């Protein structure tokens, strides 16, 4: 959508318009991506990488649930 | 001192100048070589100005829309535009030179007769 | 998931996405743009691992790694 | 509302021309059975006989220039004649070749275009293996046993190779004494044998300054008649008689034939464009650079005789100016040029 | 316009205020907005339409929102008003030249100057010297003319019922005009193009 | 790093990436796609190298401060 | 015509609309029909014998599908009538001409 905005008046027909959308859907998928890694970078928020978290912290076990790992994380420091 | 390289065949997708849309040859996009891309590339230039579009190059575009409207006098105009359109195509390596001849004033309808010679 | 993506499966599903009648030809400076782009898709999603690596610093010791300590 | 600008470029055509540098072969195949112009080299249907192949391969140079175009038509051997008559009508061609022209075939083929020649003004020119015929649009190689590259040839696979090779001379240049690289192996045979063939209206190779040539580029006419004579013995005064022809008859077609009114004024416009014309031929060496042109008056005074009209008491202009009943008269002089082939001089 | 909502009348003085403003050499067509960012998509063949309908609208085009043409609102021209007389431009000068003179005789020939040849000579001079004024500026051709009104005398003495026959036509201007002035001129505004359209080779 | 990064030098890299009869042009449609998934790409650079600073424990905003604190 | 058959009123509509369309600076005669795509072959003699006879006819020239002669269907001349009374480009003229006066 961003694209095709950008793209010229002669350029307005779905011939153009397709390889636009395809594209500008695959960047939403790279900027959903985007959202999840910077979800993953916060402990609280990131969930499946709080296990490498516990191994930074050099304590392993499995593990249930994310707020149980986090809850143990807090307990850990300090 | 080194001896200049011919520039290679210039290869796009095909439309009528009049369509704008590019025709497509059983769904392969076809083959416009030696004076067939020339043109593709003049008409782009010309439609649209690049600095309504961040994403093209500065050197790219006309600037022909300041005096569409009939913002000023035709007879000076006349003479701005040529130096418009030739400052506007002579970036294109494969044009050679661009010589405009008149331009017919008629009611709201400009005319004008301009050439361009190329290499091949 | 960074890693879940990889060259070749994104550079399918951009061909899937692409709805013509024109056939998807190999070697068309089409899909070599694809490819190019494809290209350029990998680079980033492996500089995005390459940041999470960092953020957590499990190897290649960075200034986040002594920033973390303190 | 918005109203938007669109511009094409456009070139002058220059010497626009028809008929010019065309081959048309007509091969006999069980697998094609097809018409194919070939326009790009090397461009062989996978349909196509080797022999056809090799047809097309003696097709492909030519002796200065690659020739013009090449167009080739693929039917069954029976009635194949009648097909390839069918299609040459359909289609004009510059010159004509058969891979297995039979006598009867190559009788057919001279009456057809001698026909279109005299009848249909359709200048063609044909080139046949072995036939005696009483026409200068055909051609008449006799030369048996060639060998080209060290290969067996038949009589017709090395008329199509020198219908191509013609093709590819330009006017200004020569026929007679081309040497062939590609023929490397011929029959020894006799000067004086040569001198008799050729004095025969005939087309044969020679080995002459170190190479094989020919010896004449006459026609296969042989009785020229009292009007015909030596400059039509020769094949170059015909091509651009032909030539010459063919454009006055083009552009005649394309321009005054109903479009234009009949006027005293609209017949000098007419005369001033052949003059031009005649001009543009000029600048060329193919003929003299001196002509003129002018309207018929003879055939305006039987005009009016046929109209009954007294040519008395009034000026010859007058007839000029006097209404032709939507037809046209008129008269030009040409001399096209002819130059010789070994020289004779003299010394003190 | 400025993401505030605005009704038909407020805009339409918005844009009475931006015409007064418009000098008459330069256009009304394609003006830009930078105050209006926000409007409702509206398609180009729709535009099209709508301005051939006689309406005045806005497009988005040149980056920017603009109107798309300067014609009157006036949607049936007929013959004698034309193409020329779509414009709001030439009408505008029409009016302009219209009101001048007309204000420049009150001012100056209604009872105060006398009905003569040479008055009227005077009054011719002074007409063309107006007109002169007007071709210094691009808005009109620069070339006129401004002659008696002969048919009009020939009128008048109809009128009269004196006979037409045994004089000059110059002693028919020469005549008396019984208090009134009958007069001929020529003029030319000028028009000009919007967008373009030209051959190339 | 990220900063060298820039659409100019992308746009080179993908051109230079496709191996295509077409001879690269200003204003290609072709190269139109390339240029805008280019300047996306620069963008997304740009979002790299500040979430590189916003994961830092200092130069934190007081959403960020309050999370790490918590 | 276009690959097409088409009855004989088909193409005379399309001849009169032609007509029609042609000034009259220019003759029908040895005019090209690029739509028609076929006619049936005959011989130029029947040609010229239908146009002695004045009718119409399509002609196959240079290639091209073309009109044989602008004559008129008045198949008698009277000796007074001439030869320009069966060209239907010089009684239009001066038909134009009767009609203004």
């Amino acid at each position: 959508m961003k694209l095709i905005d950008k793209l010229p008046s002669f350029d307005r027909n779905y011939i153009v318009e397709e390889i636009q959308g395809a594209y500008d859907t695959e960047l939403n998928i790279l900027k959903e991506d985007i959202d999840d890694t910077f979800n993953q970078l916060f402990v609280d928020t990131a969930t499946w990488g709080l296990d490498m978290w516990e191994d930074i912290l050099c304590i392993e076990k499995k593990e249930l649930d994310f707020d149980t790992r986090r809850s143990n994380i807090k307990a850990k420091m300090r | 001192l080194p001896k200049t390289e011919e520039l290679p065949i210039f290869r796009e997708v095909a439309w009528d100048f009049e369509k704008d849309e590019p025709i497509l040859e059983k769904g392969d996009f076809k083959i416009i070589e030696k004076k067939e891309a020339l043109k593709v590339w003049i008409y782009k230039c010309i439609k649209t100005n690049r600095y309504e579009h961040e994403i093209y190059s500065l050197e790219y575009g006309t600037e022909l829309s300041e005096l569409i409207g009939q913002k000023y006098t035709k007879g000076l105009t006349e003479s701005e535009a040529s130096r418009f359109i030739k400052e506007a195509l002579l970036i294109n390596p494969y044009i050679l030179e661009v010589n405009v001849k008149s331009a017919n004033f008629n009611r709201d309808i400009l005319s004008a007769n301009v050439k361009v010679s190329t290499i091949y | 998931m960074y890693s879940d993506q990889t060259y070749e499966v994104i550079k399918n599903r951009t061909l899937e996405n692409i709805n013509l009648d024109i056939y998807k030809g190999e070697g068309s400076f089409l899909n070599n743009m694809v490819s190019g782009n494809n290209l350029e898709l990998s680079k980033i999603y492996l500089e995005l691992s390459k940041m999470h690596k960092m953020a957590f610093i499990q190897d290649t010791y960075n200034q986040f790694l002594d920033k973390r300590v303190n | 509302p918005s109203i938007n600008i669109s511009f094409k470029e456009l070139a002058t055509t220059v010497k626009e021309r028809s008929a010019r540098g065309i081959i048309a072969m007509v091969l006999k195949d069980a697998k094609a059975l097809g018409l194919n112009e070939i326009h790009e080299k090397e461009d062989i249907p996978v349909d196509l006989s080797a022999e056809n192949k090799e047809y097309i391969n003696l097709a492909l140079m030519g002796n200065v220039n690659t020739p013009n175009k090449l167009l080739v038509y693929v039917i069954e051997g029976e009635a194949d004649i009648q097909t390839a008559l069918d299609f040459l009508e359909t289609k004009e061609f510059n010159y004509l070749c058969m891979p297995k022209a039979v006598e009867a075939d190559k009788t057919a083929i001279k009456n057809w275009i001698i026909k279109l020649r005299d009848i249909d003004k359709v200048k063609v020119k044909a080139v046949l293996g072995k036939v005696v015929g009483n026409h200068e649009g055909i051609i008449n190689f006799t030369t048996e046993d060639v060998l080209v590259g060290e290969k067996k040839y038949s009589v017709d696979e090395f008329t199509s190779r020198v219908a191509g090779l013609i093709a590819g001379t330009p006017l200004s240049q020569s026929v007679t004494y081309t040497k062939l690289s590609d023929v490397v192996d011929i029959p020894k045979m006799t000067k004086v044998d040569a001198e008799s063939r050729v004095n025969k209206g005939e087309l044969i190779l020679i080995k002459e300054a170190g190479a094989i040539r020919i010896a004449r580029g006459v026609n296969s006419l042989t009785e020229l008649t009292a009007e015909k004579g030596e400059m039509f013995q020769k094949i170059k005064i015909v091509d651009t008689l032909d030539i010459i022809h063919s454009d006055i008859r083009k552009v005649i077609i394309d321009d005054y034939i109903g479009k234009v009114t009949n006027s005293y004024d609209n017949k000098c416009l007419l005369i001033v464009a052949i003059k031009s014309y005649l001009e543009e031929l000029e600048k060329s060496a193919l003929i003299e650079s001196d002509s003129t042109v002018e309207i018929d008056f003879e055939a305006q005074k039987s005009y009016l005789k046929s109209k009954g009209v007294d040519l008395s008491y009034m000026t010859l202009q007058e007839i000029k100016e006097a209404n032709t009943g939507s037809k046209v008269f008129l008269k030009a002089k040409i001399k096209v040029l002819d130059a010789m082939e070994d020289i004779d001089l003299s010394i003190e």
